[PDB]
C-alpha cells in the first residue's frame, strides 16, 4: 500500500514538471509574439515612408 | 497613471519590505493610522505610484505578501505600521517550506499560486498602465526563492512588457544559514538568468563588516541591514518618485547598464556611511562622495571589484550641487584609473542628479554599477555544488519530492557556460 | 579482531591523508 | 497551526512527559488547576499556548499527549500526584501485565491486545488538532514496554501517516554502566525498527549526565529529577520557535529537512548549554562565543564519544534568549578556522540561526539558574559510530552461546531476526564508515 | 395540534412511560401535584405543554398516556409512589392473571378478555385530543404482556386508524446475555405482527447499554434507572420539535416519511450522543463534528452490529441545543468524504437538519450532566440483519425437537404459525440481502 502511495506522488510531481515545461514554452511563445509585433510595426513604418 | 506594483516573498523579504514601507511612509509624511501628515510639495503629486487613491485621502499600500508560514504575518502585523496594509494580499499556506526549493515550488506552489495570481491580476487591472513589478526576496529558503522565481515567470508570461527587477540575497560560504543553500542557489540562478530582466546582489556579511568598521555600531542587528537596503532602494527609485533636472527610470537603466541579457547582475551601494560621532564632523562635497562611491570599502559586496574591469557604472545623485563636478570627476577617474574599466568602451559611468533631496538628510547618492567581482562568487558556488553533487549528499529529499536529478545536471551546465562567458568577457582585449 | 585491526590501519591511513590535507590548508593560508 | 502530539511510552516516557508538561505550565504561567485564577496580580500567560495546550469555552487547558504504559503502578503514581486535575483519566491507559525489559511478550503477546484503544485515542487527538507537523515519541531502549510497544505502534503510525514527521527520543544503554542485563537484546531489535521505519532518532545516555552534573553542578547524590529537567530543557529549546517567534523562526520541518543527510544516517549529536548550577551562573561572564566553543567539547556531550575520532557532515545550530547576531557571526568565524574541529572536505559550512526573543525561565526548587541566553546544537559526525560497534560486539559475544534466548523462543519469535538485525547493523556501520571516508 | 398518545404495556413499558413523564415534568417545571404552586419564585413553565399534558379549567395537568399491564403488582408499585396524585386510577387497568413471558395465553385466553375497556379508554383519549399524528407504544419482546397484548391491540388500532402513524418501541433480546429462555418464542411471533401490520419499529438491547455505561459513565453497579433515563432522553430528543420550535422543525411525519424506504425495511439504528457522566462533561470541549463522527462508531450504537459489514441507504439526522449550522455543514462535508463509512453506490446523500433552540436539561440525582447541545441519528443499513439471522438460527435449533411447545399446543394455537413466521423472516432477510447488494 505504501509503495503504491509513493508511485502516486511520483506521478503527481511528474505532471507538475509537465506543467512547468508548459509555462516555459508559453513564455518563449510570448517572446516570439513580441518580436512579430515589432515586425509588423516596422512594416507599418515602411508603408508610411513609401 | 504610471504606477509600480510591489511584490513580497520570504521572511527576510517580508521584513525588508515592511522596513522600506515604513521608511517611505516616514519620509513622505504618512501617519501610522493611514491618513496624510506630510508637509512637502512633491509628496502629493506622484504619491500614487506606491499608493492608491481612496476616500478621505487614506492612501493604501500596494504590496502582495507571499509566504508559506503563518508565523511571519503575526510578527509583521504587530509592528507600528503592520495595521495599514491590506490583509487580503496576505496569502499564506499551512505547511512551511522546510528550506526546500523543490518541495516549496512543487507542493506549496500549486494550490496556493492561484490566489496570488488572482490578486496581482486584480491589482494590475485596477490601474490604467504599469511599468514593472518589484519583488524583494532572498535565496536562503524555500519561500522567497521557491515562489519568487515562479511568480516572476508567471508575470513575464502574462505581461512580457514589464520590468522584472529584484533584490534577491546571495549566499556566502563564510556566513551560511542553510545546509542545502548551494542547491537552492543553483536552482534559482537558472531562473534568474532565463526569466528575469535584471537582478541586484544583496549580501549580509558585507553589510555586517561595513557597519562594524565604519558605522561602529554597538549591537547591530537585522534591523540596521533592513534600514540600509530600504535606503538603497529608495535612492534607486527616487529617479521616478521625486523628479528633478535629469530624471531616469528603471527600464532606461536596465537597457543602458546591461550589455548582454545573460549578465544582468549589479552591485548597489550608498555613499554616506559614517559613524555617530562623525556626523557633526564632515565636509559635504563632490570629491568625497566620488571617493566613497568608487572605493571597495564602502561597497556592500562580499568580494573585491578590483580583480576585474568595470563594465557599466551609474552614479545617481540626490541633492542640489552641480553638473560640471560629476563629469570632471568621472573624466579624471577614467584617466588615472585606466586599468579598472573596459578600454574598448569609453565613458562607462552615467550621470544622474535628483534635485529633490531626501527627508532627514540633505546629501544622498547611490551607486549602481556592474563590476567584475561576482565572478569569484559564481566559481565558488559552482565548486561547492560540484563537491556536493559528486557523492550526491542531501539528495534523497529532493528525489523523494519527485523531480529527477537531470535538473541539477542542466543547471550546472548552464552555470559552467555562464562562468566561462564571464571570464572570457573579463579579458576584453582590443584586438588580436 | 583481524578485520578490526585492518580497518584500524585503514583509519590510520585516512588520518595520514587528513594530516596531508591540513598541511595543504596551512600552505594555502 | 504549529501543533504537535506527544507520545509517552514506559515509565521513563511518562515521567519525561510529566517533566515537559510541568515545565511548559510553569514557563507559560499555566496554573495546575487548568484555569486562570490569577485575578489579582497577573504574571504572564498572554501568548500562543495553542501549540501544546487547547482552549475550551470555559477557559480550560487540555494537554495534548499520550500517556500509555503497561504497568498500572506508574499510572497510579502519577494519578495520586498534584497534577491529576490537569489531564484526563482516559489519556492514561493502565494494563494488567507488563513487559518489564522484554521485547517478546511486549511485542507479541502483550502489545497486540491494546491497539484499537490507543489508535482511537490518537485519531481523536489528531482530529482535535488543525495543523500537524511531527510527533514526540518518548520511550526507552532498556524498557521492554518502550521498545516492543513503541515499535509496534510506530510501525502503524508511519503507515497511517507518511507525510508527518516521526521523531524519536529514548535512552541509549551506556557501555560502562547499565540497569539491566537484557538491554542489548531489546536494543538490537528496536534499532532496526527505528532505522528502517523512522526518519530521525536521538540517542542519549545517563553516564554523561552524571559526569556533567558532578563536574559543573557539583552534586554528590544525584537523582532522576535533574535528569528529567535537563531533557525537558533540551526539548523546550528544540521546539522553542513553535510556541513563540523570533528574528528567524526555527520550526520542525526546516531543521529535520537538513538534519537528515541520508536515509540511513539520521542520528544527530545533541548538546545543551549552559548546564550549570546557581553558583555557577553568578560570577561567570556568559557570551555566545565561549558557550559555542564549549558546545563542541567532548566533556559536554551527552554521548561518550570523542569528536576528534571522526568528522562532521551536517550541523544544526540553535539559540534561545537575548542573542546578538554579531556574536553568532564572530563565533562562526572562530570555529570555521579551528584546526581541532574536523569536517568533511565537501561541506565547507552548514548551520542554522535561531534567534529566540524569550529568554529561558527558571523553576522554584530546581538547579538551573537564570541564564540570559541558552544554546543547543545538533551536529552529525561519524565519531559516534563506536557505540553501535560496542553494541554489536556485546550482542555477538552474548549470542554465540545463546544466553537468555530460550525464553524468547518459548514466547515465540523467529531466531533469524537476531541474525537479520546483526547484519543490518553491520551494513549500517559499514555505510557510516564509507561516508566518514573522504577522497 | 401536534398531540400524541403514548401506550405502555408490560412492566418495561410502564416504567419507561413513568421515566418519560417524570423527565417531561422536570424539564417543563411541572410540579408533581399537577398545579402551579410556585407563586413566590418562578422557574419556567410558560411554554406549549398541550402536546403531552392537558389544561383544565382550574389550572391542572392531566397526562395523556395508556398504562396497561396484566400483573397488578406493577400497578400497585407505581400506585404507592409519589406521583400517584398526577395521573388517574382509571388509566391504570389491573388484572387477575398475567402472561409473564408467554404469548399463547396472552394472545388468546388472557388478551381477548380486556379489549373493550382499553378500546373505550383510547377512544376517549383520542376524542379529548384535537390533532393526532402518531402513537408511542412501549412494550417488550421478552415480556409476554408486552408481546401478545401489544400485537392484539395494534392489530385493531391499525384497522381502526390507517391514516395515523404507528410507532414501535421495545427491547430486543441480546444474543449473549438473556433474562428468560422463551424469549425467541415470543419474538418470532411478534416480529411478524410488527412487520406486516406496523409502519416503523425501533430495536434496542441492554448489553450495549451496559457496555456504554461502563465505558463512558464508568459504573461498576448499573441499574434499570439509568437504562430508563437513556431511553427517556432518546424519546425527548426525537420528539423535541413537537413540544418546542427551532430553525427547522422536524415533526413526526417529517422524518417518518423518509425513515421508511420500503414497506419491509423500516428498522432504523438509533444512537444517542453524548452519553457521558458528570466528570466526563467538564474537561472535554464539545463541538458538533466530533460527536457526529462518534455517532457512527460501533462502540456507541445501541445494537451490537458492525456498520462496516453493510452500508447505509437512508439516514435521519437530529439535533437538540445550541447548534450552529456551519458546524453541521463542516460535519456533513467531513462524513461525506470518509472512506470508512460505507453507503450504497446509489444514494449520494440523505439526512435532516433539526435545530432546537432549547438545550437539554438535567435531573437532580441522575447521571447526565449539563450539555450545551445534544445529537440523535436514525440511519438504515443492512449490517443489522445479523440479529435476525441469529434469531432465526436459534428458533430453528430450538424448534427442531419442539422444546417447550406442548404448553402452547395445549393453550390453543396453530403449530403452522411457527413455520409461517420462520418463512416470513427468511423472506425478509432475503429482501434485506437483495437490497444490500449494489449493482
Amino acid at each position: 500500500r505504501r509503495l503504491q502511495e509513493e508511485k502516486a506522488m511520483k506521478e503527481l510531481v511528474e505532471q507538475v514538471t509537465e506543467a512547468q515545461k508548459n509555462v516555459k514554452i508559453v513564455q518563449t511563445k510570448l517572446v516570439k509574439g513580441r518580436q512579430q509585433i515589432v515586425q509588423e510595426v516596422i512594416e507599418e513604418s515602411r508603408e508610411l515612408l513609401q | 497613471m504610471r504606477e509600480i506594483v510591489h511584490l513580497q516573498a520570504g521572511q527576510c523579504g517580508n521584513q525588508i519590505g515592511a522596513k522600506f514601507w515604513e521608511v517611505i511612509s516616514d519620509e513622505h509624511g504618512i501617519d501610522p493610522t493611514g491618513t496624510y501628515h506630510g508637509d512637502s510639495d512633491l509628496q502629493l503629486e506622484r504619491i500614487n505610484v506606491y499608493y492608491n487613491e481612496a476616500t478621505g485621502g487614506k492612501y493604501v499600500p500596494r504590496a502582495v505578501l507571499v509566504d508559506l508560514e503563518p508565523g511571519t504575518m503575526d510578527s509583521v502585523r504587530s509592528g507600528p505600521f503592520g495595521q495599514i496594509f491590506r490583509p487580503d494580499n496576505f496569502v499564506f499556506g499551512q505547511s512551511g517550506a522546510g528550506n526546500n526549493w523543490a518541495k516549496g515550488h512543487y507542493t506549496e506552489g500549486a494550490e496556493l499560486v492561484d490566489s496570488v495570481l488572482d490578486v496581482v491580476r486584480k491589482e494590475a487591472e485596477s490601474c490604467d498602465c504599469l511599468q514593472g513589478f518589484q519583488l524583494t526576496h532572498s535565496l536562503g529558503g524555500g519561500t522567497g526563492s521557491g515562489m519568487g522565481t515562479l511568480l516572476i515567470s508567471k508575470i513575464r508570461e502574462e505581461y512580457p512588457d514589464r520590468i522584472m527587477n529584484t533584490f534577491s540575497v546571495v549566499p556566502s560560504p563564510k556566513v551560511s544559514d542553510t545546509v542545502v543553500e548551494p542547491y537552492n542557489a543553483t536552482l534559482s540562478v537558472h531562473q534568474l538568468v532565463e526569466n528575469t530582466d535584471e537582478t541586484y546582489c544583496i549580501d549580509n556579511e558585507a553589510l555586517y563588516d561595513i557597519c562594524f568598521r565604519t558605522l561602529k555600531l554597538t549591537t547591530p542587528t537585522y534591523g540596521d541591514l533592513n534600514h540600509l537596503v530600504s535606503a538603497t532602494m529608495s535612492g534607486v527609485t527616487t529617479c521616478l518618485r521625486f523628479p528633478g533636472q535629469l530624471n531616469a527610470d528603471l527600464r532606461k537603466l536596465a537597457v543602458n547598464m546591461v550589455p548582454f541579457p545573460r549578465l544582468h547582475f549589479f552591485m548597489p551601494g550608498f555613499a554616506p556611511l559614517t559613524s555617530r560621532g562623525s556626523q557633526q564632523y564632515r565636509a559635504l562635497t563632490v570629491p568625497e562622495l566620488t571617493q566613497q562611491m568608487f572605493d571597495a570599502k564602502n561597497m556592500m559586496a562580499a568580494c573585491d571589484p578590483r580583480h576585474g574591469r568595470y563594465l557599466t557604472v551609474a552614479a545617481v545623485f540626490r541633492g542640489r550641487m552641480s553638473m560640471k563636478e560629476v563629469d570632471e570627476q568621472m573624466l579624471n577617474v577614467q584617466n588615472k584609473n585606466s586599468s579598472y574599466f573596459v578600454e574598448w568602451i569609453p565613458n562607462n559611468v552615467k550621470t544622474a542628479v535628483c534635485d529633490i533631496p531626501p527627508r532627514g538628510l540633505k546629501m544622498s547618492a547611490t551607486f549602481i554599477g556592474n563590476s567584475t567581482a561576482i565572478q569569484e562568487l559564481f566559481k565558488r558556488i559552482s565548486e561547492q555544488f560540484t563537491a556536493m553533487f559528486r557523492r550526491k549528499a542531501f539528495l534523497h529529499w529532493y528525489t523523494g519530492e519527485g523531480m529527477d536529478e537531470m535538473e541539477f545536471t542542466e543547471a550546472e551546465s548552464n552555470m559552467n557556460d555562464l562562468v566561462s562567458e564571464y571570464q572570457q568577457y573579463q579579458d576584453a582585449t582590443a584586438e588580436e | 579482531r583481524a578485520q578490526e585491526e585492518m580497518q584500524h590501519w585503514l583509519e590510520l591511513d585516512q588520518s595520514r591523508e587528513r594530516r596531508l590535507r591540513a598541511r595543504q590548508e596551512a600552505n594555502r593560508t | 497551526m504549529r501543533e504537535c502530539i506527544s507520545i509517552h511510552v514506559g515509565q521513563a516516557g511518562v515521567q519525561i512527559g510529566n517533566a515537559c508538561w510541568e515545565l511548559y505550565c510553569l514557563e507559560h504561567g499555566i496554573q495546575p488547576d487548568g484555569q486562570m485564577p490569577s485575578d489579582k496580580t497577573i504574571g504572564g500567560g498572554d501568548d500562543s499556548f495553542n501549540t501544546f495546550f487547547s482552549e475550551t469555552g470555559a477557559g480550560k487547558h487540555v494537554p495534548r499527549a499520550v500517556f500509555v504504559d503497561l504497568e498500572p503502578t506508574v499510572v497510579d503514581e502519577v494519578r495520586t500526584g498534584t497534577y491529576r486535575q490537569l489531564f484526563h483519566p482516559e489519556q492514561l491507559i493502565t494494563g494488567k501485565e507488563d513487559a518489564a525489559n522484554n521485547y517478546a511478550r511486549g511485542h507479541y503477546t502483550i502489545g497486540k491486545e491494546i491497539v484499537d484503544l490507543v489508535l482511537d485515542r490518537i485519531r481523536k487527538l489528531a482530529d482535535l488538532c488543525t495543523g500537524l507537523q511531527g510527533f514526540l515519541i518518548f520511550h526507552s531502549f532498556g524498557g521492554g514496554t518502550g521498545s516492543g510497544f513503541a515499535s509496534l505502534l510506530m510501525e502503524r503510525l508511519s503507515v497511517d501517516y507518511g507525510k508527518k514527521s516521526k521523531l524519536e527520543f529514548a535512552i541509549y544503554p551506556a557501555p560502562q554502566v547499565s540497569t539491566a542485563v537484557v538491554e542489548p537484546y531489546n536494543s538490537i531489535l528496536t534499532t532496526h525498527t527505528t532505522l528502517e521505519h523512522s526518519d530521525c532518532a536521538f540517542m542519549v545516555d545517563n553516564e554523561a549526565i552524571y559526569d556533567i552534573c558532578r563536574r559543573n553542578l557539583d552534586i554528590e547524590r544525584p537523582t532522576y529529577t535533574n535528569l528529567n529537567r535537563l531533557i525537558g530543557q533540551i526539548v523546550s529549546s528544540i521546539t522553542a520557535s513553535l510556541r513563540f517567534d523570533g528574528a528567524l523562526n526555527v520550526d520542525l520541518t526546516e531543521f529535520q529537512t537538513n538534519l537528515v543527510p541520508y536515509p540511513r544516517i539520521h542520528f544527530p549529536l545533541a548538546t545543551y548549554a549552559p548546564v550549570i548550577s546557581a553558583e555557577k551562573a553568578y560570577h561567570e561572564q556568559l557570551s555566545v562565543a565561549e558557550i559555542t566553543n564549549a558546545c563542541f567539547e567532548p566533556a559536554n556531550q551527552m554521548v561518550k564519544c570523542d569528536p576528534r575520532h571522526g568528522k562532521y557532515m551536517a550541523c544544526c545550530m540553535l539559540y534561545r534568549g537575548d542573542v546578538v547576531p554579531k556574536d553568532v557571526n564572530a563565533a562562526i568565524a572562530t570555529i570555521k578556522t579551528k584546526r581541532t574541529i574536523q569536517f568533511v572536505d565537501w561541506c565547507p559550512t552548514g548551520f542554522k540561526v535561531g534567534i529566540n526573543y524569550q529568554p529561558p525561565t527558571v523553576v522554584p526548587g530546581g538547579d538551573l539558574a537564570k541564564v540570559q541566553r541558552a544554546v543547543c546544537m545538533l551536529s552529525n559526525t561519524t565519531a559516534i559510530a563506536e557505540a553501535w560497534a560496542r553494541l554489536d560486539h556485546k550482542f555477538d559475544l552474548m549470542y554465540a552461546k545463546r544466553a537468555f534466548v530460550h525464553w524468547y523462543v518459548g514466547e515465540g519469535m523467529e531466531e533469524g531476526e537476531f541474525s537479520e538485525a546483526r547484519e543490518d547493523l553491520a551494513a549500517l556501520e559499514k555505510d557510516y564508515e564509507e561516508v566518514g571516508v573522504d577522497s
